[PDB]
């Protein structure tokens, strides 16, 4: 809701570095987008995204305050949800996302690059 | 640099400002790209070595759902350039819409100056106020809108302003009139 809204806001905040001296590595992770009934492929998309963020990697890499304001807003959505063949969609994509952060050594750029990524694929889903 | 990205009449317009003057009017060249793919640095075809100090991006930046990032390339005989990054649901400010009144004797036509798609969620907002007292009005967006301020009284002055909602607001210019 505005939940939706905080959350992209936490995102844009976490950014480190500038996205121009990152450019280079930039990777079409092809969102699948058509995917967007769908609430729980909405929510296997929350969860993923809350799991991504909570690795050693993710807290080495951000801000720790951000991050609790992060999960926060996550899991608040969560709930509302829950009160309520894509999903295995959803999980090859962040199979692509967790391969790339490795392969990438889980770089200052590779973050900021999947920072961005999951900015624009949570927008998309929860428009 | 400093940096704004604004929507003007529908219309995303990025401006920016610099630390110092050129006594010859600076000369601009505005390239683009977005994050989720890999793709160039494109120049804006109308703001390429131009001397505006701002550029109408409509054409261009037809997604909120992308990381814009831009690279700006100044000649002041120095070269500088400064880049940014935005996301266009948070960082873009939407400026007021014109507006008029007319007071008639027992309500005010507020008349809004929409022109003739559209990529946010934006609620128009008009503000009444008298002896004091703010109440808002929140009309159930193209061409002249129009909106009835009713129930209202002689020998009292309203103002009005009108806003877009999406956060912080930009408010228009007071507009006041007493009813004949």
């Amino acid at each position: 809701s505005l939940g939706s809204r905080r959350t992209l806001m936490l995102l844009a905040q976490m950014r480190r570095i500038s996205l121009f001296s990152c450019l280079k590595d930039r990777h079409d992770f092809g969102f699948p987008q058509e995917e967007f009934e769908t609430i729980p492929v909405l929510a296997a998309m929350i969860a993923q995204i809350f799991n991504l963020f909570s690795t050693k990697d993710s807290s080495a890499a951000w801000d720790e305050t951000l991050l609790d304001k992060f999960y926060t807003e996550l899991y608040q959505q969560l709930n509302d949800l829950e009160a309520c063949d894509s999903i295995l969609a959803v999980r090859k994509y962040f199979q692509r996302i967790t391969l790339y952060l490795k392969e990438k050594k889980y770089s200052p750029c590779a973050w900021e690059v999947v920072r961005a990524e999951i900015m624009r694929s949570f927008s998309l889903s929860t428009n | 640099c400093t940096f704004k990205i604004s929507l003007r009449n529908f219309r995303s317009i990025l401006s920016w400002e610099l630390k110092n003057h050129s006594i010859v009017p600076t000369h601009y060249t505005l390239l683009y790209t977005i994050m989720s793919k890999p793709e160039d640095l494109k120049v804006v075809k109308n703001c390429a070595n131009t001397t505006r100090s701002f550029c109408d991006l409509t054409d261009e930046w037809r997604s909120t759902h992308e990381a814009y990032v831009t690279v700006l390339e100044g000649f002041s005989t120095t070269l500088f350039s400064c880049s940014h990054n935005f996301w266009l649901a948070i960082d873009m400010s939407f400026e007021p819409p014109e507006f008029e009144i007319v007071g008639f004797t027992n309500h005010i036509n507020v008349m809004v100056k929409f022109p003739s798609e559209l990529q946010f969620d934006l609620s128009l907002v008009i503000e009444e106020q008298s002896e004091g007292i703010v109440k808002k009005h929140k009309p159930e967006m193209s061409g002249n809108f129009t909106y009835i301020i009713d129930k209202l009284i002689p020998n009292t002055n309203y103002c009005v302003s009108v806003y877009l909602e999406h956060q912080a607001v930009i408010k228009s210019p007071l507009k006041c009139t007493l009813l004949p």
